[PDB]
């Protein structure tokens, strides 16, 4: 569906978010791709029109997840996106290496998509296989020990910019609570 | 409760009471015509802009 | 300038339980949290993965169909790998009967497909297994959400009145259910930053209260809400209190949790509550309640919580114990 | 931490840019009386759209936009809080080595008369916080000049 | 609230420093200058952090109404184009719009 | 007449009025249909399993129409659902689905999707449907197997004198085969009393000793058991009579047995008492047990025959002082 | 090393040997599986129904070959089952049955009562095999719910004077915010005691009390506490000496946190022990207890912190033996 205890961080928590966002670009142009295509032939053909369509709810989902993630550190959790990553580069190379044989090149635009969005899937199981090095949650014998912050320790830190996720860094929806405490409570050096 | 509520008056009321008080009413609506007017002619830049680019 | 209370009023006690390592949960534990999820949050948990329960697999018959070359226009040539077969739309279909049980007849398997027989199978026993946690769910969830409620009240603000001769602090715990709670014992706590004698210092130093029943037993019946008489003394550690350091500025927590088990279920419940030193109205009495009625006996709920001061000594506790010395 | 906040400055206005730049595009396919689309192209009975045709939709361009404009707003929003934040911390740092070196000040009468207390204030008022001003506004010098 | 709660706490930092220069033999005579460090230490502590929530707000503010700023410029642009898309409108309406 | 706090059967009767609480939750319902009887619960879910087959069935009927298969003739179009003939017909249809037998006369196929919601809109339903069945049937049998109590006590009270000095007596013996583990029966005495400091007390509430062999609550129940009450200084009756047992008294003495019966592992509970005048003083308890040759039967139809025994006419007080004056 | 009666953590490793015959019945086969892992419960009865998938699979493509349908085109004979033709359509009609799916193009005549003989054999069967598990899973709910060891006990022990009394103690707190009903905690020692009659105790079972304000074995913890067992002349370790303190020590305490476990309704005991190389004479706990403005605050890393005090390094019946001379 205290809190210091439930704020440490992944490895890549910067490479992951900027990667992950940056998926979210170039797989929305794809979304207008399919739509450009199916305007010629009288039938919809959404064979170009569907996958991204259905992809880019698929990050906005893995996002989630990262988030609830590491908000709840269960670090062996962590191979949904493992075998998530993994599959989808199987998936995604398919389509490149049949492009490929039909000759298509980089004069059409979905080629060029694909191969970029190989390229940026690439990274994502690379990312995630790091954290892997860092926690070793599964597939290893001593998980290294991890600690939270210890400025966060203290319950008297609450201008946590700093202590928040890259998509939260820019979003200020850390200071979000104590705008929204502010409307009744006064606010006061405590 | 009534404490941050009595606090949280943004008193426009009497901060125009004042501050008109003292403008009168020639320079008054002068203000507000003049400064409505220019605004406007700006907008209207902007339609002839458009009429003569279609 | 609230001061913290170790347990709340309403019972919501909270501890600030830091420098904790992490312990180690694993995913039985959120299993485990899905039975302790709401009757209306859980219907849709249930019914989320059922749906995702006939998709998910379905997909993968659609997928399958395909490649068999049955998703094609109509064509005798192959036997196909599912009969009549024809679009995504009717890959719910086949699944949908096999997840439930249905057999709607017509979208029927065969042979000479490998792959299919793995399909019947994996999409098989997944079922079983999916009904059975929803069913294993339920089955847990409906006896246990029936010991959920408690309905016992205790006293807002305590009394300090005397009866039979000494001063003895009250409490009166009304109870809102008609079902008896068996085995009912309930015991005083008290709560003191009490730096030790020998010099040690001790933040919250809890300290029982003998509850001066008839036999000296924890143990009660209750019919109608009582006051529990405990009494204070030398051996008491309120001998050397007084109502003059019951402000809300000092440092003594009192405690009062009644242990028993609900009659219907057998589950064990708890009843948390506590009082501080400023809410206690001293030279306080407590209302009667019960009144006697021709037909049964009748309870004044309503001036449960009803404080009315009656002639009350206001001498210290352990001073209080010269009159007797003198007299 | 101020050449991070720069350099978040520099592609913030530089992304920017391009928002009058889509106006002109945006306008030129409406501006074209047929607008009539044939990407002209079938490589296996499925037709794929060449790069420069992508880039002319006018509802394409209109998406790139609104994904351009929030994304330019952005960073641009950060690149204010990343410097000002440099600047804070800096104002400490400078008050602290003001009051650390104030302690082992001489007291000499000209050390006193001619280094006044309100010189000593004022520098601890008007110039720790002028300089912490200039660190405020330090990424607009540098970057001024790029957008111009 | 802020802004008054930051200049309120504007005032002693300074004002601690002019003590600090109309007391300081004797500041140093006691030989305390543990504690008066701690003190400024203390004061400036209560302006920095009062100063980062009040540019906290204001870099939110900015951000919140931008992006609700933003979608008024797709759904009016959307709005636009279909119109001139299909409803005939001239560029002259389409040009003013986006400006 | 005379209020009784507790009834010779049980379930005290007390008027706790002026209530100020929530009027009900759906929990009580999910409660209510748990905690009915067997024939009541048996009619309850078959009414709701009927529903099911009928409620449902009425969306497909409609469904029906609006395709217009319902027309006689081929149609032009495929129905949303093969071979439905008329809402009589359909009935079947739906009894399909809800019960999971699928016979196939019926048959659904594509190309109708408002069907397709429908089949799921019954299929969880149903499911659903038939896990409360699961589940209120699970709850009805678990608790059942301990219904019901037959620990019972004798009707009247009895008061004598055992090892010189004078106590109340009650009689304890059970029904049921199995035994009830760690019998922990404690007794209370209530009574109308003022406070020396002049608090008023309706009824007080103090418990009396059992006066077992460890002087606790324990009790081991094999056999009809009388468990006395010795008579102390403390006591409350200390300055009790054999006169004052009329039908105007104070006196109510009461007591509650826990304790969990071994075959049930749940904690059962049973509410006894005696008022004034259902006492009989100097009466002793008609021995019930006989061990014979082979075994040992105990005689329950004698357990409340009152068998008058000479007893001294003295207050518990009126004969310590007289004994110690003796 | 020297032998345990319970380790540190609590498993409480025990050498029980020379036991007779255990009755080792069948039935304890379904509780093993009862308490098996929830991965081998994933693939115990998944395979269980898999072979019964096939089972009763393996009877029909015999029974096919008799009837004489397998062999091929379409004679006079009608075959033991509708469009049953070999293996892979008969591994097919099995399935349809156990998980009674219904396909309908295997469809059933009665040509053969053995078929109707066949039917009901495994009809039975399936019905049962999903009775095993459906109870199998319904155990592993409760069983999961348990989730034992939620609280901490302390890893050493330490003996300060209490009030002025000289006293061993411990420390325990609770991990988990879930309350722990109607604790109750049990302190013996473990120590080969001898009698003057000559019976040499092996390792004589001696409790001690916690020493509770009403006096009784009652607790109730929300926050880490220490136990004070008042060490006093009516307790066996009024003969101790502080030179005791080696893992070479015949010595050693034991103590039993029994208690109702709230949300699973199921008291859990929780087993621990100390060794005298645990004993830190002359400490003291540092208090880890906390105020906050929200609530109270406790240091879950002060749990083992120890500050030493002064202690006076004797008897403590000969301190007490000082103390009337003092």
């Amino acid at each position: 569906w205290i809190h210091h205890s439930t704020w440490l961080h992944f490895p890549g928590h910067n490479l992951r978010w900027i990667l992950t966002f940056i998926l979210l670009f170039v797989l929305v142009c794809e979304i207008a791709e399919g739509i450009l295509s199916d305007g010629v032939t009288e039938s919809r053909h959404l064979h170009l029109y569907m996958p991204a369509g259905m992809a880019f709810m698929a990050a906005i989902t893995s996002v989630v997840y990262y988030h609830n993630i590491e908000t709840s550190n269960f670090p062996k959790l962590l191979i949904a996106l493992l075998i998530y990553w993994t599959l989808a580069f199987i998936t995604k190379t398919i389509k490149f290496v049949k492009f490929y044989d039909h000759a298509i090149g980089f004069s059409q635009l979905r080629f060029c998509l694909t191969g970029l969005l190989v390229i940026l899937y690439g990274m994502l199981l690379l990312v995630e296989v790091n954290v892997i090095r860092v926690r070793r949650y599964i597939f290893f014998k001593t998980p290294r020990e991890v600690k939270p912050p210890e400025d966060l320790q203290d319950l008297g830190v609450r201008f946590l910019q700093p202590f928040v996720n890259l998509l939260s860094k820019g979003t200020y929806w850390w200071m979000n609570a104590f705008i929204k405490t502010a409307h009744k409570k006064p606010i006061d050096l405590r | 409760l009534s404490s941050v509520l009595h606090q949280r008056a943004k008193i426009p009321w009497r901060a125009c009471t004042k501050y008109l008080s003292s403008a009168g009413i020639l320079l008054l609506s002068l203000l507000v015509f003049s400064q409505l007017l220019k605004h406007m002619v700006l907008v209207a830049i902007d339609y002839w802009l458009a009429k003569w680019t279609d | 300038e609230r001061r913290a209370r170790f347990v709340s009023k309403k019972g919501n006690c909270n501890v600030a339980h830091k420098n904790i390592r992490e312990q180690g949960r694993f995913l039985q534990d959120v299993f485990t949290t899905l039975v302790d999820l709401k009757w209306p949050h859980t219907l849709l948990i249930f019914t989320m993965s059922f749906l995702c329960s006939w998709l998910l697999f379905a997909m993968v018959w659609w997928l399958i169909a395909f490649a068999h070359g049955d998703l094609a226009p109509g064509e005798g040539t192959n036997v196909p790998c599912v009969t009549s077969i024809h679009s995504f739309s009717s890959a719910f279909l086949f699944s949908i009967e096999v997840q439930v049980t249905i057999g709607f007849g017509g979208r029927m398997v065969t042979e000479e497909c490998p792959l299919a027989i793995l399909i019947l199978i994996v999409q098989n026993i997944v079922g079983l297994m999916i009904n059975a946690i929803m069913l294993g769910c339920i089955f847990m969830k409906t006896a246990q959400a029936h010991r959920r409620a408690e309905t016992l009240i205790f006293s807002k603000h305590a009394v300090i009145t005397l009866r039979h001769g000494r001063l003895c602090f009250m409490l009166r715990v009304g109870d809102l259910r008609k079902s008896m709670i068996i085995s009912a014992t309930i015991h005083m706590q008290v709560v003191r930053k009490t730096t030790s004698p020998e010099g040690e210092v001790v933040p919250l130093h809890q300290v029982d209260i003998p509850m001066e029943n008839g036999v000296g037993g924890n143990s009660i019946f209750l019919v109608a809400p009582l006051i529990i008489y405990h009494v204070i003394d030398s051996n008491s550690p309120l001998y050397d209190l007084a109502p003059s350091d019951l402000h809300h500025h000092q440092d003594l927590e009192i405690i009062v949790i009644l242990e028993g088990v609900v009659e219907t279920t057998g589950i064990t419940t708890q009843a948390r509550t506590s009082y501080l030193a400023d809410e206690i109205l001293w030279g306080q009495r407590f209302v009667p309640i019960v009144a006697e009625e021709d037909g049964r006996y009748s309870v004044d709920y309503s001036k449960f919580g009803n404080t009315v001061k009656v002639p009350t000594p206001l001498c210290t506790a352990r001073q209080l114990d010269e009159d007797r010395s003198l007299l | 931490r101020l050449i991070l906040s720069s350099t978040f400055r520099i592609l913030a206005d530089l992304l920017g840019f391009a928002g009058p730049l889509c106006i002109f595009g945006i306008v030129d396919h409406l501006g074209k009386e047929n607008h009539v689309f044939q990407p002209k192209t079938q490589f296996l009975g499925v037709y794929f759209v060449s790069s420069q045709e992508f880039l002319g939709n006018a509802y394409v361009l209109a998406v790139l936009l609104f994904l351009a404009l929030l994304l330019q707003r952005t960073f641009l929003q950060a690149s204010y809080y990343v410097a000002i934040e440099t600047g804070i911390n800096l104002r400490g740092a400078i008050q602290t080595k003001i009051y650390n070196k104030i302690m082992h000040m001489s007291t000499s009468n000209l050390s006193m008369g001619e280094m006044t207390a309100g010189q000593i204030c004022n520098l601890v008022a008007i110039d720790t916080n002028q300089l912490m001003w200039f660190f405020f506004l330090c990424p607009n010098l540098w970057t001024m000049p790029v957008q111009i | 609230d802020l802004q008054q709660l930051d200049d309120t706490t504007q005032l002693p930092l300074v004002s601690h420093f002019a003590e600090t220069v109309e007391g300081l033999t004797t500041i140093r005579a006691f030989r305390y200058e543990a504690r008066f460090q701690q003190k400024l230490l203390e004061y400036t502590d209560s302006n920095n952090i009062a100063s980062l929530f009040l540019t906290a707000a204001n870099r939110w503010l900015e951000v919140c109404m931008e992006y609700i700023g933003a979608c008024v410029v797709l759904i009016a642009a959307a709005t636009s184009i279909s119109n001139s898309l299909h409803r005939e409108l001239s560029a002259g309406l389409v040009g003013l719009g986006l400006t």
